[PDB]
């Protein structure tokens, strides 16, 4: 008999040196602590206006996650993890109306680890104006998701393409757009 | 390129009511296997693999950790879900509906929480047989959308309707189509 | 208000 | 998060009650910290509020009590002991078990005062110095030493000494001067017992 | 055990102050506090990481260094005499079930000018005659003067055995000169026996100062020997 879950989520990986945290509510992100400014990042705005977190709290927990796969590391006599490739998705906001502005999402889905390449090709060149992105977003298995958004103007002349590129894959991967 | 090693962590507390029951769940998770855990409806950790027996072991023989992880349910879970409750458990923020052809598309887009009932209807008939979903779609910025469909080849005089409940909404969207 | 975070536990070694 | 320790200095005669005064300001679930440093030594843990309970027990015979509506967690003891006297540090933390940042306050430093059993207050003179010094000794706990007239006069505070095989305490002061006109009959002028002998 | 270089220092104004604070633990976590009169521990920096520098609530005139994960030191760019007191340094991990584990502290008093620096002179004075007459006891009395800077422990030995009980020290010293800036202090100290204990010629009693002044870093040419840290002890026996 479910209602709600709130989640703690962060991880160190290591060849990369690359760390997050961050906490989740039913699926979305709450906030999460850019490790660099030492800075506690909400979702949305709005939400730094009615709630605070110390962030240095979140560089402690990383330096001990630091220490603790090193620790599991040798626990498993320098086992590796082992790939599995995304699942991607393109679609907008809401539906494309000409001349209207919306917003395509590029959605990464199921995969491991948390390190993937995303670009954004209109009409085959590389467009970066615009775009924002997630952090490695939790999943119950403890694969990853992750979401790339890109504004743009509808038009009968323009295609869009969302490349992934990911240690699982054996070339990158190309999800298609257009207006119908 | 060369091997990677991951270390997770999760720490998750379900809700269920509010906060008159509340479970607190602490994983450890390497290489993507969790390997120990708290669970807080069991009192103490448990390996969950081999790999994390040690720490299992090391974990429960320390009274005082356990001691705050017992409590975590309290000052931790119940405390977070206090502060957020006004912008999470209960942020409300309405469906776009729109109505078009291709199958007749109703488009709900933009909505929030995720629980939605989308519901056609033909001459205040509903149509409960040829119609599909694509599912609840997460946008990842707090908003969902979904996509019902249903099978008909418009005609004239007749009267096609989008019914939309939502907990954003007092009464029931509407959004018809005629040809 | 202020969330909490949980601290993470050192392995055993 | 915050922490005050009201009275940066308490006197308390042995046998008597020991109050300790820690308030704390905190928009999160505190958890309090009492550490004491006896003399010549660190800060040793007293007790901690963990929230497990409300009333805690710590040791050398400390209690505690947190205090959610005064928004205090006050140290008492019933009966001062001389071996209280040290400075008592109040600290508040974020971390359930005081790993992160500790915010301390601004300490306490709790002098015990002796029932002198026996008072026969007096004004001794004692013998590579070029000074000569002289004791008051023996006094009672309600005998202030004041500083000295001459600048050129030496006057201690009055402090206490325990010879516990003896359990025997006593107060004193110590003064001293190189000037010749410098006698132990008027070294401590200001409010002495007109009891102690010379 | 948390380990701090030294217990005590004496440094110049202007100059630039190393205080050093090395954990063996493993712990992640570390930080600088001072410790003074009325204002207890107050937060200088601190460090949950390597590299991870941050500010504590009285950072100004400190600057800090953690480059590796044991050791952790404090900085004074230019050592101002507001700077002059204890240095607590504490360490900790995020991943223990129990907090801070406290550093030895070093002690550390900034001056203008080190030819300020002065060893202590010590001297022992012995019971009156008359108080062990009058109350079977004898209080010795201990002096230790014209050191500065106020860097010294003084301890009673009788019969070689350090000795605690019947003995009392003046919290503080006293300037010999209130109103100057660079004065000299004075401490005292009372030892008290029983009549019978001092009139054994057989016991020794002996008021030893440890006084920490100069290191052997410091530069000196004034014609009197260097004020360095330097044990002064006098002496005196039983009489009958
Ligand atoms: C690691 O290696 C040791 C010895 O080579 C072996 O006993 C142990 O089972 C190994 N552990 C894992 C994680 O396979
Ligand atoms: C991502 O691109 C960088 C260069 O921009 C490259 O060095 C790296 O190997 C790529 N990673 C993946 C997942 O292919």
């Amino acid at each position: 008999k479910e209602e709600h879950v709130i989640i703690q989520a962060e991880f160190y990986l290591n060849p990369d040196q690359s760390g997050e945290f961050m906490f989740d509510f039913d699926g979305d992100e709450i906030f999460h602590v850019d490790m660099a400014k030492k800075e506690t990042v909400w979702r949305l705005e709005e939400f730094g206006r009615f709630a605070s977190f110390e962030a240095q709290g979140a560089l402690a927990n990383i330096a001990v996650d630091k220490a603790n796969l090193e620790i599991m590391t040798k626990r498993s006599n320098y086992t590796p993890i082992t790939n599995v490739p995304p699942e991607v998705t393109v679609l907008t906001n809401s539906p494309v109306e000409l001349r209207e502005p919306n917003v395509l999402i590029c959605f990464i889905d199921k995969f491991t680890p948390p390190v993937v390449n995303v670009t954004w090709l209109r009409n085959g060149k590389p467009v970066t104006t615009g775009v924002s992105e997630t952090v490695f977003l939790p999943r119950e298995d403890h694969l990853f998701r992750k979401f790339h958004y890109l504004p743009f103007l509808p038009s009968t002349e323009d295609v869009y393409d969302c490349r992934v590129e990911h240690w699982g894959l054996d070339e990158p991967l190309l999800k298609h757009w257009e207006f119908d | 390129t060369r091997p990677r090693f991951l270390w997770q962590l999760k720490f998750e507390c379900h809700f269920f009511n509010g906060t008159e029951r509340v479970r607190l769940l602490e994983r450890c998770i390497y290489n993507q296997e969790e390997s120990v855990r708290f669970d807080s409806d069991v009192g103490e950790y448990r390996a969950v693999t081999e790999l994390g027996r040690p720490d299992a072991e090391y974990w429960n023989s320390q009274k005082d950790l356990l001691e705050q992880r017992r409590a975590a349910v309290d000052t931790y879970c119940r405390h977070n879900y206090g502060v957020g409750e006004s912008f999470t458990v209960q942020r409300r923020v309405e469906p776009k509906v729109t109505v078009y052809p291709s199958l007749l598309v109703c488009s709900v887009s933009g909505f929030y929480p995720g629980s939605i009932e989308v519901r056609w209807f033909r001459n205040g008939q509903e149509e409960k047989a040829g119609v599909v979903s694509t599912g609840l779609i997460q946008n990842g910025d707090w908003t969902f959308q979904t996509l019902v469909m249903l099978e008909t080849v418009p005609r004239s005089g007749e009267v096609y309707t989008c019914q939309v409940e939502h907990p954003s909404v007092t009464s029931p969207l509407t959004v018809e189509w005629r040809a | 208000p202020k969330y909490v975070k949980q601290n993470t536990l050192k392995l055993a070694t | 998060q915050s922490v005050t320790q009201l009275g940066s200095h308490v006197s308390v005669s042995e046998g008597a009650l020991v109050l300790l005064r820690c308030n704390y300001s905190s928009s999160v679930p505190p958890y309090l910290f009492w550490y004491v440093q006896y003399p010549n030594q660190g800060l040793q843990l007293l007790l901690k509020y963990t929230s497990a309970a409300t009333l805690v027990k710590g040791i050398n015979g400390f209690e505690a009590e947190f205090k959610k509506s005064e928004t205090s967690f006050h140290l008492t003891k019933p009966s001062a002991h001389m071996s209280d006297a040290a400075e008592y540090f109040c600290a508040v933390s974020e971390s359930p078990f005081g790993n992160e940042k500790l915010t301390f306050g601004t300490g306490t430093r709790l002098t015990i005062i002796p029932n002198i059993q026996n008072p026969d207050p007096a004004v001794y003179q004692l013998r590579s110095s070029d000074k000569s010094v002289c004791l008051f000794t023996d006094f009672d706990s309600q005998t202030n030493v004041s500083q000295s007239k001459d600048s050129d006069v030496y006057i201690t505070d009055k402090t206490v000494l325990d010879m516990r095989s003896m359990d025997f305490k006593s107060n004193s002061a110590v003064a001293w001067s190189n000037k010749s006109d410098f006698a132990c009959a008027n070294a401590f002028n200001n409010s002495i017992i007109p009891e102690d002998t010379f | 055990k948390v380990t701090q270089s030294s217990r005590y220092l004496v440094k110049r104004t202007g100059e630039k102050v190393f205080l050093e604070c090395v954990q063996d633990m493993d712990h992640e976590n570390m930080f600088w506090y001072r410790q003074d009169p009325g204002l207890g521990l107050r937060l200088i920096y601190f460090s949950y990481d390597v590299k991870m520098k941050e500010k504590g609530d009285i950072p100004e005139g400190y600057s800090v260094s953690r480059e590796k994960k044991e050791r952790f030191s404090l900085i004074l760019e230019s050592a101002s005499t507001n700077q002059t007191s204890m240095y607590l340094c504490a360490s900790s991990s995020t991943g223990l079930p129990y907090g801070y584990t406290f550093g030895s502290g070093t002690r550390l008093t900034v001056v203008e000018d080190l030819n300020k620096v002065f060893p202590p002179e010590v001297a022992v004075f012995e019971p009156s005659e008359a108080e062990i007459s009058h109350t079977q006891k004898a209080t010795l009395v201990c002096l230790a003067t014209g050191f500065f800077p106020d860097h010294v422990e003084l301890s009673w030995w009788v019969n070689g055995k350090e000795v605690h009980s019947g003995v009392s020290t003046d919290p503080q010293p006293l300037k010999e000169q209130p109103a100057l800036n660079d004065s000299r202090y004075s401490l005292s100290s009372r030892l008290r026996v029983s009549a019978t204990f001092w009139q054994n010629p057989r016991n020794h009693f002996r008021c030893q100062v440890q006084f920490y002044g100069l290191s052997e870093n410091d530069e000196w040419t004034q014609d009197r020997a260097k004020p360095v840290t330097q044990i002064v002890s006098a002496e005196a026996w039983g009489r009958a």
